[PDB]
């Protein structure tokens, strides 16, 4: 029977400052006991300020950066080019992965 | 839920209805109605699926008092039973079908006669004398094929319900934290606050 | 495109009139005369048939009065197409009332439901309405004998005698004169055929141009029965009142 | 007849320009911005004495920060106040923030063009939004079924709405305050109402950043009114 | 479906369609509204060119909406049944949903929108129905009334009337209403109540209809002899 | 794109008339004359087949058509209207009865059927009523033999005998003289061909007449044997043959 | 009368007005043809330079379905970019179910069903465009032209627009003087001819000459257009021949 | 006349006149302009007001980091097709990782306006645009018409005495084209090509819009006091 | 005056766009002939290629509906197609659901009912076409069915259509009047092919060449049509007797 998840191993961290925050993850990628690429990058700046990764199944974490990528453009397109903040892509993302409760997206989300 | 029964006596129906609610290890409430009044001379108590029980009461009742308001006139006892049981009947095969047992008593004022109808969650009708759902018939109905009569008042029908509490407060593996007790006939519906 | 075709059925006028629905009436005001009675033991449903032919079978024949259930009967003025869609319908809306409540369904109801129906066709969908009046006549264990007609506006009203068709204005003048509540089935027979006779627009009133029905709790013990009249026992009832 | 959506022959939607009297025939409303915040203010306008005067609600609440005031086919608002209260609450829910004035108007009037052969025919009503946000500071806005919207400094709508408007334009400057406000809207809406003005026939209300959006009562209005008329006797 | 906009506006600004529905409301009976100190009237007229009527049986005027609130109106029969229903329903709706009966308000509010809702909608047309609705909020003793119309609009009176020659009666009611002193008893306002109908009607024998709300679900009708005895008490101090 | 027609185009007039229901009366009394004559033991319906040239094969033509075993029809007005109100006819009597009792449905409910359809063109939207006129004769059990006419209203009557379409004043004049209640099916068929001479014009025979009868059943046209319960069709359709050796004796 | 005012109905003589209305339209556009040659076909357009400031050569008029088909026509352009949206459609559905690119005819009458479909109610106008079109398939070379109504024919050659008299009257007489047939590349040349020869009925404004072909063995098939020296050679023997 | 009732129908003479009458809206509205050069392309907008008290209607929309337009006409029908272009541009990175080139995206808004000219019930759009943008083949400056037209140029305008700046541009012509590798002198030249449509009023502060996309330049708006360099 | 806008009833009880359709039937200015053999059913039509640009290998009235079913229509060409793609999309179907070939009369009762169907609907209009079908059938042997717009169809032992219709009727019923039988009495469909022709000549008054003649072929399993040399081969073999 076909199984729609995978894992991709790989693992994320991130720390908050006080004028600062970091967003590390390291750069391999794995499929059971192989290596897909040893340099293959799983966080991304997304604009506004935003570092976000999505660590887990690479697909579906892909798939989540993309739509959020691509909700922060039409949130300037329809809110007259505002600055997303922190606080409200936190609120964004929860909508986004919550659409999928009953076939989530297999990923652990930092931002 | 759990523990709900029935009793027509000459001039009226007496139900008696456990208060328990249970979720998992722990008694959440000791103190529940397991009822809704449909009419003034109607009254329907419930057991079954946690959620689904207190949703069909409730769907039920607003049906029929939306008929009471449309109609300026109160169903008889048989017409809403055969109401809730074409309800429960289309449940059976639906995708996701309402688990809940009910009991209806009711005072029919055209015939001056009280009446209990007796329904499953399959859509399963039956006027009774006396009625039970659950393992509570497996105690109760011997008790009242015995005791009971057709011709016995209020307080003996009171009496006689007594007597199935106290059997299964004794051979219950459960706690249901007693019942509570109410009374339909022509003057209506009412509670016996001290049982 | 199609907007040039519409006639716009259901609009009001400048008056504040739904011009389909009084043209309904107008077609209904040259259809054969039916007269509705009701008495305090019983019902009487009357009804002329429309310019008849000597070759038309008389017996085998329902063109005026129909059956939606055991207690409940209509008599039909209007187009004969209409009102057996809207027959069928309420004879349909009978046996769900009964399905559901294992009771007959009060007549009110039933009238309430066909008329509801009629009124639909008047505010939406772009449809003629139906060209039909109803007099209902039943009985129910609340109100006992009852008397209802609708019409195509979807409106109905409840009466002690009544007239639908052509000349209801002189019709309903006549009942109204000779009408009074202790009034017995018998003697709301004789007023019923008395009443055709003196509006109708034939030379005389004869069996073959009639259809006849009543009402009763005549059969034995707290029960009701209907007759629809066979020729025969119009042609009976007509000679017993002495119109023939 | 013709079609709902169609063109006269000098480019304008029939439909569009024959609500647009309708808004010709409603009771006046004025909104006049400031940089202590915005006012808006209505005449009730009651056909008969018989009328109880104060459930004429022509002045609305959209969110918190955001107020709004109409005039025309009154009925017609309910839906729109119904998709602008929507908007402005769902927004809160995706985005834990408050939605910005002009993004509010903007989605109300989406809902202008949805008519054809979608509703049957254009809103009959306009509306004066007003409100507050971080960015644009506090903002007026008029919004017609055309499925335009302008920013205004000062703006009146309704029956008296171009001598009203013509009266703003040499009353407003960039500095005026809250309470200047408050008299100016009562001064120009007794100047065209038909009767007197008093504080049972028209109503006020004001957004400020502190306090939100606010309703005046009839008590606080009828004070303004004895204020505006004695400063009007002093010279 | 059948899509056809027939509510839709005209060069001068008017939707003709609602306009019209207003005159099927100025041929309707005459209805009246009025609220004293602790309770409404609803009073209603009833043409007498119908005799052989059957009134156990026949439609009444004014309708219970819920056990608290009553719905009377002016205009298409047939139509304001289908108001009445949806009323109703909303009613029960409300009940489940809350957990407590509408508001006067509310129930309004509701009817009023629908009523909107025909005039921008394609394929119908508006209803033939202006409605005086009225009774007491849940635990509240404060009298209310309200009307609607074909529009949508919808607002609160203190004393109102809709149908045919209402013109004449809200005149009669506009001086004789005082705001500042209401009709502090139920004798007091079912007899202005009786009074301005009797302005318009003709005969008070079976042409007036008067229903009684009070607070806490307490809504009677009353019956022929009770109606012609204010009726006779008016007369005889009119010849004066 | 799409039926954009969702109403009636049939629609009361201020004088109360329904325009498309008359015009299409109008339509079928143009048409060529048909009747029908109920006798004591069987039914006959009757036309004349109008050839619109003597190169058509007119025997390709069918105006006579078998509705159920016990059941046909006949009409006048617009043939095309006919043909596809005989297939809706047709197969309503197997959806709407047999495929529920196992049986044909009685005359008098198979035309109830087909007077609904007719009924249904005069109120729907995007469309005009049948501009033809039916009469339609059966048997069953319980009721006997049966005559009936449907109109493009959707109203049907029940006859003894008639006539319609182009001469059919005449034809129903003539009928009235000679009908009895006592009349046997060769009778009925006499006075069939004897009322139909006085509308035809042209040629007078089995190849320009057309007519079928409602009788005995027919175990020969049957087409098995072996179940004692099925005896046979009632409907026959008599042949050019059979017509040609009663005009002889007429 | 009133029968124009709604496509899809018949007028008296049995005509639908709403299509010969259509056909006006079509009378109003820029000259196009369409030649048929040796092993495929060749296809010319008119456009006229409204102004200095549109960037030449980069208005194409001529469209190619699949890989194979070339389609051009005159009229209201927009209404014959949808046909051939629905042609590329067509085009795309035969080739998944029966794997061989549309053959000419096949997909000639696709277009015609569509056409002809858009004269059979009154809820939709019928297409402001004649559209010529053609090219190469396993039984060779063919050449189409489509009307408003749906009617198409094959043809030796074809036009349409302001010009078409002028243009037809030419082609008439290659046919003509070619019995046996005529070459790509020489109908890449004609083609221009005709089109400057076709301009004189539309003269104020001067024009922009656009080409496509295909043939088997200058093309291998396949669509193209006509660029750089070929262009520029088929423009000066067409300015050769006017003086 | 009797032939202007919708859009589904053709006059005597071959013409749609709901298409004529949705086109006059656009001769209505307020003077906007576009013009480029190799390197870059520039709208220029007249913004009109309701009036002093009221702010000035916004011409120029964003579409894409590398496209967007100006707008003449109906207003909320240019919010509409805007909207279509925001997406057909997005669809194209998503889906191909491509930037969508100025010329498909006026081959989109020529098919959406069409189907709104063929079919009853609906109306055409009535609104005109210039669309601006650099692709992988350089810079472009497009034209769209709601008959469906779309027409690539080098220089336009549309509006009302729109005719003024497009002569002005037809003279010009051989000058901005060759304005390469200079924004603010493309943008003076298209500054000062709008000013030959002007009457009785002269560009202000708050009354022009300018908008510029090209090389190494996103697709940005100038409003405000960063347009007072240019009067 | 609506009613003659669409298909409804006008107040005689006509449909003036059926009527209307039946004019549109002649816009082609072309005749058609059918005639049927002892073992084929034999069809002709005119052919007239006015505009030398043509390509006239494809101007065709004729069409193969299936491989045992021809159709020669009289009317415009793109209602002609219309009508052809449906009935062969029928024929298909027909095949397919019920196992056997569809009889031409069956596929002319079908496609008379589509077309009743138009008169009667008010969206969709009459297609201004006469569809004459043709073939061999198994059960009843040659068979000619010939469709209107009105949805009228019957069978015919010959037949004609266009704008000089009524000469070719009566010159053929003319002929049977004289032969006393349903059909032509001959054995090759080569000589059928050449009565028709013949008789064609006679009643419209004009001498053909092999382009001005589209000759249609029906016989035992299959349906086929003439090409110019066959045509050609059948015009010599007439003017040799
Ligand atoms: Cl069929």
């Amino acid at each position: 029977q076909f199984n729609p998840y995978g894992d991709n191993g790989g693992t994320i961290l991130g720390i908050a400052g006080e004028d600062f925050a970091v967003l590390a993850g390291d750069t391999r990628n794995i499929t059971d006991y192989s290596i897909n690429s040893r340099y293959e990058p799983k966080v991304f700046d997304c604009g506004d300020n935003i570092v976000m990764s999505a660590n887990g199944f690479a697909a579906d974490g892909d798939a989540l950066v993309k739509r959020f990528k691509n909700s922060v453009k039409w949130y300037h397109f329809d809110h007259n080019d505002k600055k997303l903040s922190i606080n409200s892509a936190a609120r964004n993302i929860q909508h986004l992965l919550y659409g999928k409760r009953f076939f989530p997206y297999y990923v652990h989300t930092i931002i | 839920m759990d523990i709900i029964l029935g009793i027509r006596v000459q001039d009226s129906v007496i139900l008696a209805s456990s208060k328990a609610v249970t979720r998992g290890i722990s008694v959440l409430k000791d103190s529940d109605d397991k009822t809704r009044q449909l009419s003034p001379h109607t009254l329907m108590s419930f057991a079954g699926e946690a959620g689904d029980t207190v949703q069909f009461a409730e769907y039920i009742q607003a049906n029929i008092q939306l008929y009471s308001i449309r109609e300026d006139y109160e169903l008889s006892p048989q017409a809403v039973s055969s109401f809730v049981r074409q309800e429960l009947a289309k449940s059976i095969r639906s995708r996701r079908p309402y688990q809940v047992n009910v009991l209806i008593g009711g005072y029919d004022k055209k015939k001056n006669k009280p009446e209990l109808y007796q329904i499953d969650y399959l859509g399963t009708k039956v006027e009774l004398p006396y009625g039970a759902h659950g393992y509570s018939g497996f105690y109760t109905f011997s008790l009242l094929d015995h005791h009971y009569r057709p011709d016995m008042t209020t307080e003996e029908g009171l009496d006689l319900l007594k007597l199935c509490v106290q059997e299964l407060e004794k051979r219950m593996p459960m706690d249901f934290k007693g019942v509570i007790v109410k009374i339909v006939d022509k003057d209506g519906i009412r509670q016996v606050d001290d049982f | 495109g199609s907007r040039r075709y519409d006639s716009r059925t259901t609009i009001f006028s400048p008056e504040g009139r739904l011009y389909q629905v009084e043209y309904a009436l107008e077609s209904i005001s040259h259809a054969g005369t039916a007269i509705g009675i009701m008495a305090s033991d019983g019902i009487v449903l009357a009804a002329e048939r429309k310019v008849t032919s000597t070759l038309l079978e008389q017996d085998t024949s329902t063109e005026k009065l129909y059956k939606l259930n055991d207690k409940i009967a209509v008599a039909v003025a209007g187009l004969t197409a209409d009102a057996e869609i809207l027959i069928n319908t309420a004879r349909i809306h009978a046996q769900n009332y009964l399905k559901t409540y294992n009771e007959d369904i009060p007549v009110e109801i039933l009238v309430r439901r066909l008329s509801d129906i009629k009124q639909g066709y008047t505010q939406h969908g772009g449809l003629r309405p139906f060209g039909v009046s109803f007099i209902y006549a039943g009985y129910d264990d609340r109100y006992g004998y009852q008397l209802y007609t609708s019409n195509p506006s979807g409106n109905y009203t409840g009466w002690k005698a009544i007239s639908v068709g052509a000349n209801t204005s002189a019709a309903q003048t006549l009942l109204q004169m000779d009408y009074k509540d202790d009034m017995k089935v018998d003697d709301a027979i004789e007023l019923a055929l008395k009443t055709l006779s003196k509006t109708t627009d034939s030379s005389a009133l004869t069996y073959d141009r009639l259809e006849f029905a009543t009402i009763r709790k005549g059969a034995n013990d707290g029960e009701v029965y209907q007759k629809i009249f066979k020729p025969q026992e119009i042609k009976d009832i007509l000679v017993k009142t002495g119109i023939t | 007849d013709r079609g709902v959506s169609t063109f006269s022959p000098e480019g304008r939607l029939f439909q569009v320009e024959y609500s647009l009297e309708a808004i010709k025939l409603g009771s006046t409303a004025i909104g006049i911005a400031t940089k202590e915040g915005v006012v808006l203010g209505v005449e009730k306008r009651a056909t008969s004495p018989l009328l109880e005067s104060d459930s004429i609600e022509k002045i609305v609440e959209i969110d918190r920060h955001i107020g709004c005031a109409m005039s025309g086919l009154t009925a017609d608002a309910r839906s729109m106040i119904e998709h602008a209260r929507t908007a402005a609450v769902t927004h809160n829910l995706y985005y834990d923030e408050d939605i910005n004035v002009e993004s509010l108007t903007q989605s109300v009037c989406d809902l202008a063009l949805r008519f054809g052969e979608l509703m049957s025919r254009p809103f009959g009503v306009a509306l004066l939004i007003a409100g507050h946000d971080a960015d644009d500071g506090y903002q007026l806005f008029h919004a017609e079924p055309s499925g335009t919207f302008y920013r205004y400094n000062a703006k009146a709508i309704g029956s008296g709405s171009e001598g009203a408007q013509a009266e703003l334009l040499n009353e407003w400057h960039s500095s005026l305050t809250l309470k200047e406000a408050e008299l100016l809207v009562l001064k120009i809406l007794k100047q065209v109402m038909e009767e007197k003005l008093d504080e049972n026939n028209a109503q006020l209300s004001c957004i400020t950043k502190q306090d939100g959006f606010k309703i005046y009562d009839n008590e606080k209005t009828a004070e303004l009114i004895k204020e505006l008329k004695e400063k009007e006797a002093a010279e | 479906g059948y899509d056809r906009a027939l509510s839709i506006f005209s060069p001068d600004g008017h939707i003709f369609q609602v306009e019209y529905a207003l005159e099927a409301v100025k041929r309707g009976t005459c209805a009246v509204g009025v609220k004293g100190k602790n309770c409404v009237v609803l009073g209603c007229e009833r043409r007498s060119t119908l005799k052989l009527q059957d009134t156990r049986i026949t439609p009444s005027k004014v309708s219970k909406i819920d056990s608290h609130v009553v719905l009377s109106f002016s205009g298409l029969n047939a139509d304001s049944r289908i108001l009445i229903e949806k009323a109703r329903v909303e009613a029960q709706s409300h009940r489940l949903t809350l957990e407590d009966p509408v508001t006067v308000e509310y129930l309004t509010r509701y009817v009023a929108g629908v009523q909107q809702r025909y005039t921008q909608s394609g394929g119908v047309r508006p209803f033939g129905v202006s409605t005086l609705i009225a009774g007491f909020d849940p635990r509240d003793d404060e009298p209310k009334l309200y009307q609607t119309e074909p529009s949508g609009i919808y607002s609160s009176w203190s004393a109102q009337t809709i149908g045919r020659n209402s013109k004449t009666v809200r005149e009669f009611l506009e001086k004789n209403y005082d705001r500042k002193e209401p009709p502090a008893t139920v004798e007091e306002c079912v007899k202005l109540t009786v009074r301005s109908l009797l302005e318009v009607v003709q005969t008070g024998a079976k042409n007036i209809e008067i229903t009684v709300v009070k607070p806490d679900s307490d809504i009677v009708a009353l019956s022929s002899e009770e109606i012609n005895q204010y009726v006779t008490q008016i007369e005889q101090e009119k010849q004066e | 794109m799409t039926d954009r027609y969702s109403f009636s185009l049939t629609t009361f007039s201020p004088s109360g008339k329904l325009g498309q229901i008359d015009y299409a009366l109008t339509a079928v009394k143009q048409g060529v004359t048909s009747l029908g004559i109920k006798a004591t033991n069987g039914v006959v319906i009757a036309t004349e087949k109008k050839s619109s040239s003597p190169l058509a094969m007119s025997e390709t033509l069918s105006k006579v058509s078998l509705l159920t075993p016990d059941i046909g029809a006949v009409y006048s007005g617009m043939g095309p209207d006919y043909r596809v109100l005989v297939d809706k006819s047709r197969k309503v009597a197997h959806t709407s009865y047999k495929r529920i009792y196992g049986e044909y449905p009685p005359t008098k409910l198979l035309v109830s059927e087909v007077a609904k359809i007719m009924q249904e063109a005069t109120q729907s939207g995007g469309v005009r009523p049948f501009g033809v006129s039916l009469l339609i004769a059966g048997h069953d059990e319980f009721n006997g033999f049966s005559l009936y006419q449907v109109d493009p209203s959707g109203s049907y009557f029940p006859w003894k005998a008639t006539a319609i379409g182009k001469g059919s004043v005449a034809a129903k004049t003539f009928l009235e003289k000679r009908w009895n209640d006592e009349l046997e099916l060769e009778d009925a068929i006499h006075i069939a061909l004897l009322t139909l001479k006085e509308s035809v014009e042209g040629e007078f025979n089995g190849d320009t007449i057309e007519l079928a009868i409602i009788g005995d059943e027919n175990p020969d046209l049957l087409g098995y044997t072996g179940i004692p319960t099925d005896k046979g069709p009632r409907f026959r359709k008599l042949t050019s043959q059979e017509i040609n050796d009663r005009l002889e004796a007429l | 009368t009133g029968y124009d005012l709604s496509n899809s109905v018949f007028s008296p003589d049995g005509r639908n007005f709403q299509v010969e209305y259509a056909v006006k339209a079509v009378e109003n556009g820029t000259t196009s043809i369409g030649i048929k040659c040796n092993d495929g076909v060749v296809f010319a357009v008119e456009k006229l330079i409204t102004s200095k400031l549109l960037v030449p050569q980069k208005n194409v008029k001529i469209q190619v379905v699949d890989r194979h088909i070339g389609c051009v026509y005159s009229g209201l352009i927009p209404d014959g970019r949808h046909l051939v949206n629905r042609g590329r459609e067509e085009a795309a559905s035969f080739k998944k179910l029966y794997k061989t690119p549309i053959p000419i005819p096949a997909f000639a009458d696709r277009l015609g069903q569509y056409v002809q479909a858009h004269t059979l109610y009154n809820s939709v106008r019928p297409f402001g465009v004649s559209t010529i079109f053609g090219g190469v398939d396993k039984n060779g070379a063919h050449l189409y032209m489509l009307e408003p109504s749906g009617s198409y024919w094959g043809y030796k050659g074809a036009a349409t627009g302001k010009g078409r008299q002028s243009a037809k009257a030419e082609l008439e007489k290659l046919v003509d003087h070619h019995p046996e047939g005529l070459s790509a590349r020489e109908a890449v040349k004609q083609a221009a001819k005709i089109i400057y020869l076709a301009h004189e009925d539309n003269k104020e404004k001067d024009f922009e000459l656009e080409i496509s072909w295909c043939s088997l063995s200058e093309t291998n098939g396949l669509h193209k257009f006509v660029k750089g020296d070929l262009l520029q050679e088929a423009i000066d023997f067409a300015q050769k021949e006017i003086n | 006349n009797n032939y202007d009732g919708d859009t589904v129908t053709f006059s005597p003479t071959g013409r749609l006149f709901q298409v004529e009458y949705a086109l006059e809206a656009i001769k209505q509205g307020s003077v906007t302009v576009g013009l480029r050069s190799n390197t870059h392309a520039v709208l220029v907008a007249l913004k009109r007001n309701a009036d002093e008290l009221s702010s000035y209607q916004k011409k120029i929309i964003k579409c894409d980091e590398h496209m967007g337009l100006s707008l003449a006409g109906l207003a909320p029908d240019a919010r509409v097709l805007s909207n279509y272009l925001r997406q057909q541009c997005n669809y194209s990175s998503l889906v191909f990782n491509r930037k969508l080139a100025v010329e498909r995206a006026g081959h989109l808004l020529c098919d959406k306006a069409q189907k709104n000219t063929q079919s009853y019930g609906g109306r055409p759009y009535g609104v005109g645009l210039l669309i601006i943008g650099y692709d992988k083949s350089g810079a472009h400056l497009l034209e769209f018409q709601p008959s469906g037209n779309v027409t690539e140029l080098y220089g336009t305008a549309i509006g009302a005495r729109s005719q003024g700046a497009k002569t002005y541009l037809e003279r010009t012509l051989d000058t901005f084209i060759k304005i390469d590798g200079n924004p603010d002198e493309l943008i003076k030249a298209g500054v000062e090509a709008i000013s030959q449509s002007l009457r009785d009023e002269s560009l202000t502060v708050d009354n022009l819009s300018i908008a510029i996309v090209g090389k190494d330049t996103p697709f940005t708006i100038y409003d405000g006091e960063a347009v007072a360099k240019y009067i | 005056g609506y009613d003659r806008h669409i298909t409804i009833f006008s107040p005689e009880g006509r449909l003036y766009q059926v009527e209307y359709a039946f004019k549109a039937t002649n816009q082609t200015n072309i005749n058609s002939l059918a005639v049927r053999g002892k073992d084929c059913t034999v069809v002709i039509s005119q052919k007239k290629v006015p505009d030398k640009l043509l390509d006239p290998t494809t101007v065709s009235y004729i069409f193969c509906i299936s491989r045992t079913i021809g159709m020669v229509v009289n009317g415009p060409i793109p209602d002609a197609r219309n009508a052809a793609l449906r009935a062969k999309a029928e024929a298909a179907e027909f095949r397919y659901k019920y196992g056997y070939d569809m009889p031409c009369d069956v596929l002319a009762k079908r496609m008379a009912n589509l077309s009743q169907i138009y008169t009667q609907r008010a969206y969709m209009r009459p297609l201004g076409v006469i569809l004459t079908f043709v073939s061999v059938d198994e059960e009843l042997g040659p068979s000619i069915y010939k469709t209107d717009p009105a949805g009228y169809y019957v069978g015919y032992k010959a037949t004609a259509t266009g704008p000089k219709q009524q000469e070719i009727t009566t010159n053929l019923e003319n002929h049977f009047k004289k032969s006393k039988i349903d059909h032509i009495n001959e054995e090759s469909w080569e000589k059928v092919v050449e009565f028709a022709i013949t008789h064609m000549i006679d009643a419209l008054g004009t001498e053909f060449s092999k382009n001005d003649l589209e000759v249609g072929v029906a016989t035992k399993d299959k349906f086929f049509t003439l090409s110019a040399e066959n045509i050609e081969e059948r015009l010599v073999a007439i003017a040799e007797q």
